[PDB]
RNA sequence: ACUCUGGUUUCUCUUCAGAUCGCAUAAAUCUUUCGCACUAAAGAUUUCCGUGGAGAGGAACAACUCUGAGUCCAAUUUUUUGAGGCCUUGCUUUGGCAAGGCUA
């Protein structure tokens, strides 16, 4: 599935089932679409950012994802 | 070709401190003892925060893998050879 | 490929098992399956009303299992 | 960090972050008999964790025999630490601190130095040779030091390529080796929880030359990776023992289906390996590509052109992969530093686990008080400055952090041995390249710079201004006793200080080296054997001191004893002529001296337990059994001091005033000895009458101690004194035909053969014999030359035996340069030793 | 060690008064006498009756085939 | 796959064969660079042989050790071949003759 | 599964004698089909192709859904689409009014 | 599972090579050492027998094996659903958002 190996290391925001937003660096993915996101931050709605770090989310709650930032150095 | 990288990363997390957020909005932070290919996590010394915000201590916990939303892993795992 | 979940450390062990619909269940484990459907001896209901109701030999679907805790030390 | 290092499969940042998690660290020591494969394993693992560092096609890169003499001799001489990150079968990574120890029986001190700072042991056993002398010695030493024991049966390819045994008989050989190890462990240990069996994952099978290393679980995982639907953990439980596979029912039974059915291990593990090796070495051109296709290995064309040995290595490497079975073994059955800290503190800490500092050390908490124990000292190639090496049992050591270094004589009341020093740098030690770090947490091994000045053998590094009640760790208890003795003297007497400095440096290097200056101004080195002293002198002449040193002839250390009771009860009085002591000397009961030295009995026991032990074990009455005062020159010396003074004859309260001085006098007297200034062994001293002056101004101090020493000497001299030789235990492996030649070689050196026996499953024989240590110089060379190199022997100190002659007999006339007959060996051994020590030509037997 | 599917087997042996909860429907329980199961724990219940918690009106359904995807936990009596 | 083939016993015995019989590929050597008896006199002096044989053994070993010890690295140079230079000039020509004929020619030329 | 045969056409026997043959009817006889989906929404249209997952493609569909104010049903038109199978409650062939 | 490199052999030339450059082992010269130098040792230089690496040119047949590259899963655990509907408060960006209580 090259459609997402192309997106690795890119700063990605993923939309959750409950409306949660996860912005972080896309690292890894699998067939069940569990995502590895490093130096990840969560955005919730009242605006607030909670720094979390390395998040392994299950494929169940993942909805939609989008590139927000170019890969860092 | 069979077993995905994130499951391997979760396997690496065994023995560290992990915080776990199930669909019932309950946060479990504790020492991850074991994990399987599925997200079934046997994890210990839990500082558990409920949806209202109540905090409790619970020494042994086993979470069904289907019922994890996301898992926050320690930052040193960013240097795992499997993440290269 | 459905590997049996590791509950042998939780064998014969008094446990508190929470549910999908905010329900919570207590008892001692007697066996499982690769689908972790869970059998409980000396099961106690103790619904949210606050009153403990005992049943005994019960078997639960794993699809509604949220979290497994060993009240007694393992 | 910031150090140019070879590229690794992992990254050093992961290694540094693993050191903080004490549950992912394994402190392991590799030990075994000589040349039993312990070193490829390290490179056999370095290569798998270092893509660019490979072994040469025709030459093995030892990579841990980093020394010069190690590289030419091809014999492990010094322990080399290796710190690598190794993946597990499940893909998890652990930090491994591996101690590669020498296998020669002479260098056991390096093994004990490794054992002190390790939590587990991996015993390497040759599959063809089996259990040899050093394997038993190291099993005893490891189970005594309370270490988890695991076994790696190396060189299994010798069963296939050399011996060519049928697979069933190879299985029998492996089972027999495992059973022998189990029997030894049960012999040296009481608790049963150290059962070794491949079903429990304790035992691994390996062939380091060909990159083979598997447990039952790892091979079952190979099967599972090929055929997905099998559960390898339950599969592994059926792959050993008398359990047979039934292909019709697809189930494993305890009874063989019909006949000609092979055990599970043969059918599923041994036969595939036999077939792989046979295909590679016999049908490389004919039917190798097809079998390689069957196993799923695809070798490139220029890769199939390799010679048979590199091709076999490559094929087995492709098929098996990484050494996950070894890591599985060492993770399941070797405690982490956090878990293994409690036995370590219980055994090797003088304060005991109950001590407050003992508790914090037993937690292995890296934010607690600093407590670092160093057992090895590695010299930089310039030979000027040393680097201490040891594990951090508690706290965290930092580069540039001032530290308080405690010596071996440091007690809580004599605080003069401690010295403040400043840590210069910290290196995570790997075999060849040091990876410099800034800090090292608890549970890790660290190479320290700047603390080498005030330590000789071992040390305990703590923090200044804190840890006031910080005691030391017990000094290493070695397997052997240094017996072979040589004297050194510079060619030019002007450069004596240079040789003295070199002697200090070699004393720092070798843990069991004992350099002393005798009364005659003679510098003496004690070693375990010829190779040991050879390498010691090689280091002394070439590495540390660049001067020329003369070497005397090798000699042994003797001991003095008695064989009857003293004829006339000796007496000796103080110069005040007021205090008088009367003593007699008699030989101890058989087998009691060994009980005393081996700490079966301790004077720290209450008088009740001492008395009951002596009563039930050696027919002592309560009066004498509780009458013990001291236990030889040391706390565990092979001599006993007993008071037979009757309560009526002498007031016991007044006798207690001089007990504490008679004990010291007796200890000093046994330390020196009257014959040739050698230790006294296996002698029981009984006091018969101790007339004590009432005035304390007359007794005590420098008046009663020399009287006690003199009376000890005189009492010893009445009962017939004898000398004692150290006796060596030699094990020789040789073919059947050369057994008679071994007998012939032994007969010339006062050797006495105890037993010869075949090696099961091998065409060789083992001859075990006893040889006097002095009649042993060149014995190895004589045996290897008379047999054209086909017989090899390792000798180790066993016991003390009486020299045939009588030392005190002036009737014997000895010529200067002739071997003496046995009837008067003792007289020569006594007078020549006296001349060497610089004493008078003969003793003055008197009262 | 005792295996859930076997427990359904003895439950149908005993013909016990097996009550089953429902996935996420805490209010509604169902009681009855079990007859059989399958690899997916779909059950047939002979004399089934719905139980509420607020109304607590026992409504007889006759014989039913409750889906295994909806069951939560089986209780006796 | 059968456990052992008809060329398995022989293929194992090749593991311990002396060089070059433990190889399966290599580079050709010159005929004069192959000592066929060098491994004969490197063995122990044969007991019972007359003194001349033993002295010959020791004397051969002496020159063997001297060669191995006084050995010097082959110096680096630039490839220049005499016979290629000869053939480059117009004064020489090539053919293919029996060895005996060339021996006779060399004898007569030297004479 | 007891039937791992490669030549597996039992899925269309499901589409001829099994329950899913109902929608294959609308595939062949081309009648308006009413769909009730999980968002309390209803879909009327004509199905063209689908499979065992019951995910299908429709054309010329009208979807109506009610919003509260109090429930008033709104309608919007969609030309051609594709519904995921698991996002449905019931599938209905429109009845014969005649 | 489809497409594009790389070939091998042979002749000649150039450069580097302290690598057992050679799994073999010569000769000469100089110096030193002792004898008293074929019957002797050390050090250094040179010449010979003849090599590997790379690069360059010539000419003979194989061209895609190999080395690479570009090109069957709806019934718990993930992707064929427990989804959607009611009530209160703060702010309403008057669309509703946030939390809780619910019904299914
Ligand atoms: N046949 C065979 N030989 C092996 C194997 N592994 C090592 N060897 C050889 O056996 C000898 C053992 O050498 P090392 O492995 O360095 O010895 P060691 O076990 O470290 O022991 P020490 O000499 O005391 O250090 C060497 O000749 C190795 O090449 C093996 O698996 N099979």
């Amino acid at each position: 599935s090259s459609k997402m190996l192309q997106h690795i290391d890119y700063r990605m925001r993923c939309i959750l089932q409950d409306g949660r937003i996860f912005i972080g660096t896309f690292k890894a993915f699998d067939k069940h679409m569990n995502l590895i996101l490093c130096d990840c931050d969560e955005f919730r709605k009242r605006e607030e950012k909670r720094v979390l770090g390395l998040v392994l989310l299950r494929g169940e709650n993942l909805v939609s994802m989008t590139v927000e930032g170019p890969p860092p150095k | 070709m069979s077993i995905g990288v994130p499951i391997k990363v979760l396997h690496e997390a065994e023995g560290h401190i992990v915080t776990c957020e199930t669909n019932t909005g309950e946060v479990y932070r504790g020492k991850l003892i074991e994990a399987e290919d599925n997200m079934n996590c046997q994890m210990s010394n839990i500082t558990v925060t409920y949806r209202d915000g109540r905090v409790a201590q619970l020494e042994q916990v086993y979470i069904r893998g289907s019922k994890i939303r996301f898992l926050i892993l320690p930052d040193m795992l960013k240097n795992a050879p499997m993440l290269k | 490929k459905a590997h049996p979940p590791e509950l042998k450390k939780f064998m014969d062990k008094k446990l508190s098992l929470k549910l999908n619909g905010g329900r919570h269940v207590q008892g001692i484990l007697r066996g499982f399956d690769p689908f972790m459907n869970l059998v409980i001896d000396e099961c106690v209901e103790m619904a949210t009303s606050g009153q403990q109701n005992n049943i005994g030999m019960v078997v639960i679907r794993g699809n509604s299992i949220i979290m497994l805790e060993a009240l007694e030390r393992v | 960090m910031e150090q140019t290092l070879p590229v690794t499969v992992y990254e050093m940042d992961f290694l540094a972050d693993l050191m903080d998690n004490s549950e992912l660290i394994r402190n392991v020591t590799l030990c075994g008999h000589l040349h039993h494969g312990k070193t490829c394993f390290v490179d056999c693992l370095i290569e798998q964790t270092h893509p660019e560092i490979r072994k040469r096609y025709d030459q093995d890169l030892c990579y841990t025999d980093i020394l010069f003499t190690e590289q030419e001799r091809g014999v492990g001489i010094k322990s080399t630490p290796v710190t690598v990150v190794l993946p597990d079968t499940k893909g998890k990574s652990y930090l491994f601190n591996i101690m590669d120890t020498p296998g020669h029986v002479n260098f056991s001190d390096e093994v004990t130095a490794g054992l002190r700072i390790s939590d587990g042991v991996v015993l390497f056993i040759d599959a063809a040779e089996g259990v040899m002398l050093n394997t038993e010695r190291l099993i005893k030493h490891a189970v005594q030091e309370r270490l988890a024991v695991t076994v790696c049966i190396n060189k299994i390819d010798r069963l296939i390529l050399e011996l060519k045994l049928p697979p069933t008989d190879a299985y029998y050989k492996l089972r027999h080796i495992v059973d022998e190890v189990n029997g030894l462990i049960s012999m040296y240990s009481t608790d049963e929880n150290l059962i070794l069996s491949p079903l429990l994952g304790n035992v691994c099978f390996s062939s380091s030359q060909y990159s083979i290393c598997f447990t039952l679980g790892s091979f079952a995982k190979i099967y599972a990776d090929t055929f997905g639907d099998i559960n390898y953990q339950e599969f592994a439980k059926r792959l050993w023992g008398d359990i047979y596979f039934n292909p019709k029912t697809r189930k494993f039974t305890k009874k063989a289906p019909t006949s000609s059915s092979q055990r599970s291990f043969v059918e599923f593990i041994l036969e595939p390996l036999y077939k792989i090796l046979a295909q590679v070495v016999g049908d490389v051109d004919t039917s190798l590509p097809r079998t390689l296709d069957e196993l799923g290995i695809h070798l490139t064309k220029e890769e199939l052109k390799l010679n048979i040995r590199p091709l076999l290595r490559l094929v087995c490497k492709k098929f098996f992969g990484e050494f996950t079975g070894f890591v599985d073994m060492c993770v399941q059955h070797i405690p982490s530093p956090k878990v293994g800290a409690k036995p370590k503190i219980e055994h090797t800490y003088t304060g005991g686990v109950d001590s407050d500092l003992g508790e914090a050390m037993s937690d292995c908490d890296p934010d607690g008080p600093l407590m670092c124990h160093t057992t090895k000292m590695y010299s930089t190639d310039d030979g000027v400055q040393f680097h201490a090496f040891g594990r951090v049992l508690s706290g965290t050591i930092h580069a540039g952090q001032p530290v308080k270094v405690l010596g071996e004589n440091y007690t809580l009341e004599d605080e003069e041995d401690s010295q403040i020093c400043t840590v210069g740098r910290l290196w995570i030690s790997v075999a060849r390249y040091h990876i410099e770090v800034n800090r090292v947490p608890a549970g890790n091994w660290v190479l320290i710079e700047g603390v080498d000045q005030p330590i000789v053998k071992t040390a305990t590094i703590t923090e200044p201004r804190g840890n006031e009640e910080a005691q030391i760790f017990r000094p290493l208890k070695f397997n052997t006793t240094s017996v072979i003795k040589i004297a050194v003297e510079p060619v030019n007497p002007s450069e004596l200080p240079k040789m003295l400095d070199g002697l200090r440096k070699v004393n720092k290097s070798y843990p069991s080296l004992t350099t002393k200056v005798e009364e005659s101004g003679e510098h003496v080195i004690l070693g375990t054997g010829e190779l040991y002293l050879d390498c010691v002198m090689h280091d002394l002449r070439k590495m540390y001191s660049e001067i020329d040193i003369k070497v005397a002839d090798p000699v042994v250390t003797f001991c003095e004893t008695v064989v009857e009771t003293s004829s006339l009860k000796c007496f000796a009085e103080t110069p005040n002529k007021k205090n008088k002591i009367t003593m007699i000397a008699e030989p101890l009961e058989k087998g009691l001296a060994e009980d005393i030295e081996n700490e079966v009995v301790q004077i720290t026991w209450n008088r009740k337990k001492l008395g009951e032990f002596f009563q039930t074990k050696y027919d002592w009455d309560l009066l004498a059994a509780r009458s013990i005062w001291a236990f030889g020159p040391d706390a565990t010396g092979p001599n006993i001091l007993v008071d037979d003074t009757l309560p009526s004859e002498v007031d016991k309260a007044l006798l207690g005033s001089v007990k504490d001085s008679i004990v010291q006098g007796f200890q000093w007297g046994t330390r020196e000895g009257p014959l040739c200034d050698e230790l006294i062994r296996n002698v029981k001293f009984k006091i018969l009458d101790a007339v004590v002056a009432q005035e304390p101004l007359h007794r005590g101090g420098g008046q009663i101690i020399p009287t006690a020493r003199r009376v000890v000497y005189s009492a010893f001299l009445m009962a017939t004194p004898r000398l004692m030789e150290p006796y060596y235990f030699v094990e020789v492996q040789a073919p059947a035909d050369c057994v008679s030649a071994v007998y012939t070689v032994l007969a010339r050196r006062r050797g006495h053969v105890t037993q010869d026996a075949p090696i099961p499953g091998s065409p060789l024989y083992t001859i075990k014999a006893f040889i006097p240590a002095i009649d042993s110089f060149g014995f190895e060379t004589d045996l290897r030359t008379h047999t054209q190199g086909q017989a090899f022997s390792l000798s180790v100190f066993h016991h003390w035996q009486i020299v045939p002659g009588d030392p005190l007999d002036k009737s014997i006339v000895i010529r200067p340069l002739e071997p003496q007959p046995a009837p008067h060996l003792a007289r020569e051994f006594m007078i020549k030793t006296r001349r060497r020590k610089g004493l008078s030509e003969d003793v003055s037997i008197s009262k | 060690m005792v295996q859930p599917i076997n427990l359904i087997f003895r439950y149908l042996q005993n013909r016990s008064r097996i009550q089953v909860w429902l996935y996420e429907q805490v209010n509604m329980r169902i009681e009855g006498c079990i007859i059989g199961f399958d690899e997916y724990m779909n059950l047939v219940l002979d004399d089934a009756e719905e139980i509420h918690s607020k109304t607590k009106s026992r409504k007889q359904l006759g014989r039913i085939m409750l889906k295994g995807d909806n069951i939560t936990l089986l209780q006796s009596v | 796959t059968p456990l052992y083939t008809d060329n398995t016993a022989n293929g194992i015995a090749l593991l311990w064969a002396p060089r070059p019989f433990n190889l399966r590929s290599g580079r050709t050597r010159r005929a004069l660079d192959i000592p066929l008896v060098k491994n004969w006199y490197r063995e122990h002096c044969p007991a019972g042989q007359p003194v001349k044989v033993r002295v010959s053994y020791q004397k051969l070993l002496k020159y063997y050790v001297l060669n191995a010890l006084k050995h010097r690295p082959p110096k680096a140079q630039k490839k220049r071949y005499l016979f290629r230079s000869f053939k480059a000039t117009k004064f020489f020509q090539s053919t293919k003759l029996d060895w005996v004929e060339v021996g006779l020619q060399v004898c007569r030329q030297g004479y | 599964e007891m039937t791992p045969e490669e030549l597996q056409k039992r899925e269309e026997e499901e589409f001829n004698t099994g329950p899913l043959s109902v929608l294959t009817q609308s595939v062949k006889n081309n009648t308006q089909v009413l769909i009730n989906c999980r968002n309390n929404k209803k879909l009327l249209g004509r199905v063209k192709a689908f499979d065992r997952h019951c995910n299908m493609v429709l054309e010329n569909v009208k979807e109506m859904w009610t919003e509260v104010s109090k429930p008033v049903n709104k309608d919007r038109y969609i030309s051609k689409m594709f519904l995921r199978g698991d996002s449905v409650i019931v599938v209905l062939r429109n009845p014969l009014i005649a």
